[PDB]
DNA sequence: GTGATATCAGCCAGATCGTGCGCCGGGCCAATTGGCTT
DNA sequence: AAGCCAATTGGCCCGGCTGGCTGATATCAC
């Protein structure tokens, strides 16, 4: 991942991979007995944001084409309620087989 | 065939079973005995719908008592 | 794929627990003889009224006063509005006349 | 002018209480006397009509069930989870056309009981009182009775009823024939190696079909200290 | 052929090998895109035919070991020759074979076939060389089984070799067997697979040919856009008038002699007739062979007691005509079951026995006059079957197939039979 | 006897989870139990 | 709970009683969801006093959030105290100002209101639609005096 | 239909409103005519995602003519009648490019030499004769008045001195069937052969040797073929691959004669002979509606001369400006261990 | 008699029997509305007259009902107009009606003949107010207050008419600018306005399924998750039990492990009969036993 | 633990005037009329 | 001239626009 958090160009992935760093905020929510009592065992704290990162798909590999990002702020033509978008692509070489 | 298991957990406790799902996934991982299904959700949703319609259906027990289920 | 989700919550809470806190029945009577028992925490205001969601009716407890409450504002008539626009006098002659003309 | 000159000796009445109250008061084992009687002594087409309508009457005859059924004064509510109102993301809601239909009738009965109890010309009642019934018709069967209601994109809605019927109800679609887990599909080659017995699958479907046991399995083996392990050690594809 | 059905004059005598020209190909293209269309279609009529035999016969499993019924049907072998020598007929795989036999068949004091035997073709060919043409063999037609069928009137399990267990779903296995070749019946009156939908439907033929009622003479008359034909009968009741097109061929001359059930024109016979004039055991024969020609007509073998199967089904109710004092209204049809403990209750502490006739149905219409509302409502038909339903207040006991699926327990075949379990 | 061809045909596979299901599967619908066709009784699982 | 049990499916005419018997409360408004905090509103086709609530163990306030307050009505909101499935079970229903037919036993041919009150399909479909009186009593004995 | 509502809008408000201080500018609402553009280009079923396998495919997914859509009729109401091969078809729909599903018969090609009417008939090209000899007067017939003639047939041997030789030439008559005729009744002849066969359908060699079924399954599966990363043309092929690649518009194409300035794998700028210069762009690994990969190559180079028409740079699947959706292979037809067994 | 189905058709002939009134019939009426109410109320009042006089009190009092009735007959049209004028965009016709009816029998309730202005304008002012409360209050399946939905509909036609006016698309600050809003606002309003999507549209050209058949539902039980939670579970008590019994216990009720009620130090010290601190300490040292590179593999993995 | 003030939501009213929504096949039932029957 | 026994045809259904006034809520503060 390259500086605003989007997969260099060039870059490999396999499946699970990371495409686009996501952070989506979810407020004040009450955790499990054993979930709090293992927090205060590792001590880690909860930042409230949990991830919705864009990852592959299963069974997709290929190296990385182009990233195209658009930007509400820039003057791009976003529909609205959407502040920013973002276009990751992928290609691969398959040969012949059975 | 005359196979009356397969078909009874290819109708109940793969598909519409939903407390039966995590309890046969729960045995298959604590390699134990798979439990016994119970009744599919569908048919829950299709004795609402006809109640919906002002129809009185119900499910009779040996003696002639309703079951309600749940 | 397209994700949706309903405005609703889960919990991994086991539900067997080992104790339940204690809770109190309160019992209410309907006007037609029915009668019912409500749960409350023993930590709890008593509401002196309820509705009996089983015969949709009002419903007192079975010791509880009986209350009294007015209407905060009466539904206006066409008698209301007639007073607050016509004078009294005016209402008596229309009606004089009115009497007058049924009477030819 | 019947009902101002001879207002007493006969009571009338319009829509369907009148036919609750001619269900109340009905006598049925004397309609079915008749109806034998007239079969057993008439005969032509009057034979096969009495024959016809002693099968609907015969029934509430002896059954449990009563005519006044088939007037309803209060009508039910599905519960609210089959009928969801889900929102997608981005914050369009999607709903099930049910809601539609109960508001209707909703607001039609309110708007009802606003006119009977505030007093208004019987034609505004009678309206009323028509449209809030073909909005009951509407919500238990839709265009079986008039035109459809239709909702945006001029497609009839989906009622109670049409739920229940066709190729795409509950009964053919959702209970006869569903969808299952550890189910895997793809093209098949040919193998004569094989014996007659035997076959052939691709290790990424044999892994993702078998994928609680071989976690157990590798449990088992001391490959992973517990099930969270083995997951993970299985999605990463290693080698073991 | 052309693009309408009917043969260009002018054929194509070039093979493939030596080329076609552009007209030739041209023409081709008509039956090439014809018989393409055709494919498209008989998948899905093929699936609704097969989806109704198995809502049909559902229900239809064995559930005994032998009922002990000495009755059977009358099953020829060994069609006499030209030669006057005994020869083998030809559809014994599919009449004979894999049934048993009501009774011992005995020749000059020799026991050369005895009873409940597999009868393959080793009993065959030493029957026929004894010299018997006829056997009395056990067919599911003529089970007295109280419940359901037995294994020993249903025979040999074909798909496994030996008699069929006490589980089987033998219905189910009939229907899908006969439906199963409904693709390759290629599709005046119907020649493929319609004929086999109007057989089934217990439908009126498209060319419906008159069968002569009594026998005796035969009279015709003629008149402008129409033509009659009176049957006089020996015994000298009331004449019999048959009226007809002018296009119908005429099979009949004036004042010729008729039998019982004769033909009085070329077409096709319709069921109800010739069940109304033979009884139950010719319209049986009768529906055998018409089904088994079509499937014939294009080389496919299918064994006989599949079609009986369905053939039984269609033929379980009866219609009362007089009306007696059994409770049961006139024109209602009833189980044959029913109407007759029904009389047997009446004839004690009774005086009149209703009367009924045999009635024979379609697969849909029986199909839907079944006990269960649950079976009938997820067949077709959904809102009148569960707006009868209600009204009658009729309650479901969970004995067929269908309904122990929609509800999510062991069916009651196979290996969820309590004997098993 | 799966009237399956190998111009892009497609299958399904399914499991067996219960001991019932596998007894099943093993005892009563295994391959090579299955010569026989049951419309007329002739072999379908023969060299083709 | 156990399909070994089950011996029978009947099916019956509901009435009133039944109906009211299977509701848990009466809907008598129809907004669904609160357009700002997408909450049910109360009263509503959604209303968590008539269905069930919207989280385990929660109810609408919020004054009883944990399981160990199972099964107690909370006297603020009057919702209880359980799992959410419960949504999926809790019928509600409708009190009609007046009266209203079903349409599977008038327009089903054969009607069976028709059959059984001898009425033709034009007649009951004219009387129900407000479109013609009907007589339901006289005194023959009165008026022949 | 949306000037009609505009209309509709544009008269009540001229009639409700006042008068005197009203400008055309003023009652001219667009709304509705810009919705029911909008409303036809997206959610309609004749607006269709463009098929982009390769040249081919897009090509035939123009030229399509389809019997069903708003207006049209339905795919489980149409009859037997409707999907037959009409006699009137010749030259103006192909009988062999139609799909496989349920559609057979309801969507079609347009033939190589069709062409529509003012009126929206199709019209197709025939050649008069005159007292038995093929003059070089080239007439558009339409579907009446080919029942009106008689039509000869595209391969008639003849003595050279255009006439016809064996007196005995077979012809189409008033209802399509053919039939011998003398050498004085014709009166049209074919342009040529292979004019009933559409554009995909004239690339099959040696499709005269190949049943009907088997060339519709052709031509329905070369629309599927993916373009590889190295072209190669047909060794054996038809005439109609290099006509097919230039005219679907993926092969880049010189405007105006002139002699290439400059080259590149991304760009080629050429100086055209009236003195100005104009550069062309290539695609380099774009994306396909379907998914697959769009690259051009360069034919020309840098010393090259180009003539108007020219191409300069191949297409996805194009190979030197000609058609080539596959490859070469050495083939022996035998049964080897089973391996290609049924259909393998 | 002769129900069609088109019930608006049949409103329309029944209501068009009555006939329309003049200035003068409509001053009567409700003169003859005034004199019967009052008559009624005086009646109404304890004091009683003669027989007789009561008698025409109760026929004048039927003439006011007759009266108020014809009125109300005769303005089913008017109200039929208004209705007709504002139909579309959410509601039928004939809700749109029954709501302009009840606006029509207000003003007849709250008319006065004294002005001697035509009946006609007033009855307009109210069945037009009627109309719109009703329509902003019954035509959304997720209601809006009135304020926001005549905030939505402003903005709605201060957008159209920049369109018209401008011919391009109107970008956020220029609408916040002319409505006098933040762009934030308007964000806002644009969202709320919107109208929800059905789960019975069809989407493939088939028709196999419904838009509400590939909704996944991000609310059930993943087997899995349940079934690592309980294996968690077990393992936590499993490691809690190697502690001391009393560490264990007062972790397990520090955190509620065994009831889910958390509880504060001092209860745990009165339940130990030690001092608050001294619990405070406990904790921390199991805290930090199980988390220590001895301890901590076993339960590393479920974080 | 309160406490002031802004929005948040629901309800009510105005007067000139204004008066009519915007494909096929198969099975069955019911209305009509020719032709008897009295 | 009234009533009934049939045929005939038509139809229906089912299978592939400001403004004012008041109490409750919240949001920042003490
Ligand atoms: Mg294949
Ligand atoms: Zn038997
Ligand atoms: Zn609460």
């Amino acid at each position: 991942l390259d500086e605003r958090g989007i997969i260099r160009i060039g870059a490999e992935v396999v499946a699970g991979d990371i495409l686009v760093g996501k952070v989506t905020p979810k407020g004040e929510t009450e955790l499990t007995p054993e979930e709090r009592l293992l927090r205060a065992i590792f001590g880690e704290k909860a930042r409230e944001v949990r991830d919705t990162s864009l990852k592959v798909p299963h069974g997709e590999i290929g190296k990385i084409i182009g990233v195209r990002v658009f930007d509400r702020e820039e003057g791009d033509e976003l529909p609205p309620g959407v502040n920013q978008l973002v276009r990751v692509y992928v290609a691969q070489k398959r040969k012949i087989t059975d | 065939y005359g196979a009356a298991y397969a078909l009874q957990e290819l109708l109940t406790i793969k598909s519409d079973d939903v407390t039966g799902r995590v309890k046969v996934y729960e045995a298959i991982v604590k390699g134990e005995n798979i439990p016994e299904p119970g009744i599919p959700e569908s048919f829950k949703v299709l004795i609402k719908e006809m109640q919906s319609l002002c129809l009185n259906v119900e499910v009779l027990s040996s003696d002639g008592m309703s079951i309600e289920m749940r | 794929a397209l994700r949706g989700t309903r405005l609703v919550v889960t919990s991994y809470e086991t539900d067997r627990g080992i104790d339940l806190a204690p809770r109190q029945a309160v019992e209410y009577a309907c006007e037609k003889g029915h009668r019912f028992e409500m749960p409350f925490s023993v930590e709890a205001e008593i509401p002196p009224e309820w509705e009996c969601k089983v015969c949709g009716i009002q419903a007192l407890l079975v010791d509880g006063d009986g209350p009294e409450e007015k209407k905060g504002k009466p539904a206006r008539t066409h008698w209301d509005m007639l007073m607050e626009r016509r004078t009294r006098e005016e209402l008596e002659e229309v009606l004089a006349e009115r009497l007058a003309v049924l009477r030819s | 002018e019947l009902r101002d000159r001879f207002g007493t000796y006969f009571d009338g009445s319009m829509g369907a209480a009148a036919l609750q109250k001619r269900l109340e008061s009905f006598d049925l084992e004397e309609e079915a006397e008749r109806l034998r009687e007239i079969i057993r002594t008439g005969k032509g087409q009057k034979k096969t009509r009495a024959l016809k309508r002693l099968k609907v009457v015969s029934a509430f005859l002896q059954t449990a069930n009563s005519p006044k059924g088939m007037v309803l004064d209060c009508v039910p509510v599905i519960p609210p989870d089959l009928r969801p109102m889900v929102q997608l993301d981005g914050g369009r809601f999607a709903t099930s056309d049910l809601n539609d239909l109960y508001r209707r009738v909703i607001n039609r009965n309110n708007r009802l009981k606003r006119l009977l109890d505030l007093g208004a010309p019987e034609i505004i009642v009678n309206n009323e009182k028509r449209m809030l019934q073909e909005a009951v018709d509407a919500l238990f069967d839709n265009g079986r009775r008039g035109r459809p209601v239709t909702g945006p994109g001029n497609r009839p809605l989906k009622s109670l009823s049409d739920m229940l019927k066709g190729k795409q109800g509950r009964f053919r679609q959702n209970l006869l024939g569903k969808r299952v887990d550890y189910s895997a599909r793809s093209v098949i080659v040919v193998g004569p190696q094989l014996k007659l017995h035997q076959c052939g699958l691709p290790k990424a479907m044999a892994l993702e079909l078998f994928k609680p046991f071989v976690m157990k399995r590798l449990v088992d083996l001391n490959h992973a200290q517990n099930i969270k392990s083995a997951k993970r050690m299985v999605e990463r594809g290693r080698t073991v | 052929s052309n693009a309408k059905n009917e043969t260009i004059p002018r054929p194509i005598k070039a093979s493939f090998r030596e080329g076609l020209t552009v007209l030739e190909y041209f023409i081709s293209t008509h039956g090439a895109r014809k018989g393409l269309a055709d494919t498209a279609l008989r998948t899905a009529d093929s699936g609704y035919l097969t989806r109704r035999l198995v809502d049909v016969s559902q229900d239809v499993i064995i559930r005994e070991e032998d009922c002990g019924t000495e009755r059977g049907l009358k099953l020829r072998i060994a069609e006499r020759g030209a030669d006057g020598v005994l020869r083998k007929t030809d559809d014994v795989e599919t009449s004979v074979y894999a049934r048993m036999l009501a009774e011992d068949v005995v020749v000059d004091g020799k026991v050369i076939a005895p009873a409940n035997v597999d009868l393959g073709d080793v009993l065959i060919d030493a029957l026929v060389g004894a010299g018997v043409e006829e056997v009395k063999t056990r067919s599911v037609l003529t089970c007295e089984s109280a419940v359901g069928t037995c294994a020993f009137c249903y025979g040999r399990s074909l798909a496994t070799g030996k008699l069929v267990d006490i589980g089987e779903a033998v219905g189910i296995i009939a229907a899908q067997s006969i439906g199963e070749p409904g693709t390759q019946l290629t599709m005046d009156i119907t020649q493929g697979l319609p004929r086999v939908v109007e057989l089934f439907e217990a439908r009126q033929p498209k060319g419906v040919a008159p069968i002569s009622e009594a026998a005796g003479r035969v009279r015709i008359e003629e008149t402008e856009k129409t033509k009659k034909i009176v049957v006089t009968p020996d015994d000298g009741t009331d004449e019999t008038a048959f009226p007809i097109s002018k296009r119908a061929r005429l099979l009949v001359g004036e004042g010729d002699h008729v039998e019982v059930g004769q033909k009085l024109t070329v077409g096709a016979t319709n069921p109800h007739d010739v069940l109304r004039i033979l009884g139950q055991r010719a319209v049986q024969v009768h529906l055998v062979a018409e089904v088994q020609k079509v499937y014939n007509s294009q080389g496919v073998s299918i064994h006989d007691k599949h079609i009986e199967i369905i053939i039984r089904q269609m033929l379980r109710r009866v219609t009362i005509i007089e009306s007696g004092d059994a409770e049961l209204l006139p024109g209602e049809l009833v189980e044959r079951s029913k109407f007759e403990t029904e009389n047997r209750r009446v004839v004690t502490e009774g005086g009149h026995p209703a009367s009924g006739r045999p009635q024979l149905m379609g697969i849909t219409k029986a199909s839907l006059a079944t006990e269960s509302w649950l079976s009938a409502a997820s067949f077709q038909e959904t809102t009148r079957v569960l707006t009868d339903a209600a009204i009658n207040a009729k309650s479901d006991s969970l004995i067929g197939l269908k309904e122990n699926v929609i509800i999510g327990k062991l069916i009651p075949a196979g290996t969820g039979l309590s004997r098993y379990r | 006897a799966f009237n399956a061809d190998f111009d892009g045909d497609q299958m399904a596979v399914h499991l067996p989870l219960s001991a019932e299901a596998q007894a099943e599967a093993r005892i009563l619908m295994l391959s090579s139990n299955n010569i026989l066709k049951p419309a007329d009784g002739r072999p379908v699982t023969m060299p083709t | 709970d156990d399909v070994n049990f089950f011996d029978e499916l009947r099916i019956g005419l509901a009435t009133a009683d039944d109906i009211r018997q299977w509701s848990h409360g009466e809907v008598k408004k129809p907004e669904t969801i609160n357009y700002r905090t997408l909450k049910p509103e109360k009263d509503g086709l959604f209303c968590e006093k008539i269905f069930g609530p919207t989280r385990d163990w929660e109810c609408y306030c919020g004054k009883y959030k944990r399981v160990r307050f199972k099964g107690i009505i909370c006297e603020r909101c009057g919702v209880e105290v359980t799992r959410a499935k419960v949504r999926r079970e809790r019928m509600g229903h409708i009190e009609l100002a007046a009266p209203v037919t079903h349409i599977w036993y008038f327009k089903g041919v054969p009607s069976r209101l028709g059959y059984l009150l001898d009425l033709a399909p034009k007649d009951l479909e004219k009387v129900i639609y407000f479109a013609a009186y009907m007589i339901t009593y006289v005194d023959d004995e009165r008026r022949t005096r | 239909t949306g000037l009609a509502r505009m209309e509709r809008v544009v008269r009540e408000r001229m009639t409700t409103q006042d008068v005197e201080a009203i400008t055309p500018q003023t009652l001219i609402n667009i709304r509705p005519v810009v919705a029911s553009i909008k409303e036809f280009f997206g959610t309609s079923q004749l607006s269709q995602f463009m098929d982009q396998n390769n040249p081919l495919s897009g090509l035939t997914h123009k030229r399509r003519l389809s019997a069903l859509g708003p207006g049209g009729l339905s795919r489980e109401r149409a009859g037997f009648e409707v999907r037959d091969v009409h006699p009137s078809h010749y030259g103006r729909m192909c009988p062999i490019e139609t799909p496989e599903g349920p559609n057979i018969g309801l969507i079609g090609s347009l033939a190589s030499y069709g062409r529509v009417n003012a009126f929206g008939f199709i019209e197709t090209p025939y050649r008069k004769v005159v007292d038995g000899q093929v003059t070089d007067e080239v007439d558009y017939v339409t579907a009446d008045e080919e029942d009106r003639f008689v039509i000869a047939q595209a391969n008639a041997a003849l003595d050279e001195e255009l006439r016809f030789s064996e007196n005995r030439v077979l012809v189409r008559k008033r209802g399509g069937e053919v039939d011998y005729v003398e050498p004085s009744d014709v009166d049209y002849m074919d342009v040529s052969p292979r004019q009933m066969v559409s554009v995909a359908t004239a690339m099959i060699p040696f499709l005269e040797h190949d049943d009907a079924n088997r060339a519709l399954m052709g031509a329905n599966m070369m629309r599927q073929a993916v373009p590889l990363i190295k072209s190669e043309a047909p060794l054996v092929g038809t005439g109609m691959e290099y006509r097919c690649a230039t005219d679907a518009g993926d092969v880049l194409k010189a405007e105006k004669d002139g002699v290439v300035q400059e080259l590149s794998a991304d760009y080629i700028t050429v100086a055209n002979d009236d003195g100005t210069y104009i550069t062309y762009r290539l695609h380099k690994f774009s994306r396909s509606n379907q998914g697959t990969s769009v690259n051009q190559k360069v034919v020309v180079d840098e010393g090259d001369r180009v003539i108007e028409g020219q191409v300069l740079a191949d297409g996805p699947a194009t190979e030197d400006g000609e058609m080539a959706l596959g490859k070469n292979l050495l083939v022996a037809f035998m049964p080897w261990e089973g391996h290609n067994y049924e259909d393998a | 008699a002769g129900a069609t189905a088109d019930p608006v058709k049949d409103y329309l002939k029944q209501i068009g029997k009555v006939p329309l009134l003049n200035a003068e019939q409509e001053v009567e009426l409700a003169k003859r509305i005034e004199a019967g109410l009052f008559a009624e109320d005086k009646l109404a009042n304890s004091d009683k007259l003669a027989p007789k006089l009561k008698r025409e009190l109760e026929i004048i009092a039927e003439d006011g009902r007759r009266a108020k009735n014809h009125l109300l007959e005769a303005n089913l049209r008017l109200v039929v107009s208004l209705a007709k004028r504002y139909t579309g965009r959410g509601m039928l016709f004939l809700d749109l009606i029954q709501e302009g009816n009840l606006g029509l029998i207000r003003a007849v309730e709250k008319f006065d003949y004294t002005k001697g202005y035509k009946f006609s304008t007033y009855a307009t002012w109210w069945i037009r107010q009627a109309i719109t409360r009703a329509m902003a209050d019954q035509a959304r399946t997720i209601r809006i207050p009135v304020h926001m939905v005549e905030v939505i509909n402003k903005l709605a036609r201060v957008q159209r008419q920049m369109l018209q006016d401008l011919g391009r698309e109107p970008t956020p600050e220029e609408l916040a600018k002319e409505l006098d809003m933040t762009p934030e606002k308007v964000i806002e309003v644009q969202k709320y306005g919107r109208e929800p999507i059905s789960l019975h549209t069809p989407l493939g050209e088939d028709g196999d399924s419904e838009f509400g058949d590939l909704i996944e539902d991000s609310e059930a039980v993943v087997p899995a998750d349940a079934v690592s939670f309980t294996l968690l579970q077990e393992q936590l008590h499993s490691v809690l039990d190697t502690l001391s019994e009393r560490e264990a216990g007062v972790v397990s009720m520090r955190f509620g492990l065994t009831d889910g009620q958390p509880k504060t130090l001092d209860e745990i010290g009165k339940v130990y009969g030690v001092t608050r601190e001294r619990i405070r300490q406990i904790e921390s040292k199991t805290m930090s036993k199980l988390r220590h590179p001895s301890r901590s593999q076993v339960l590393r993995d479920y974080l």
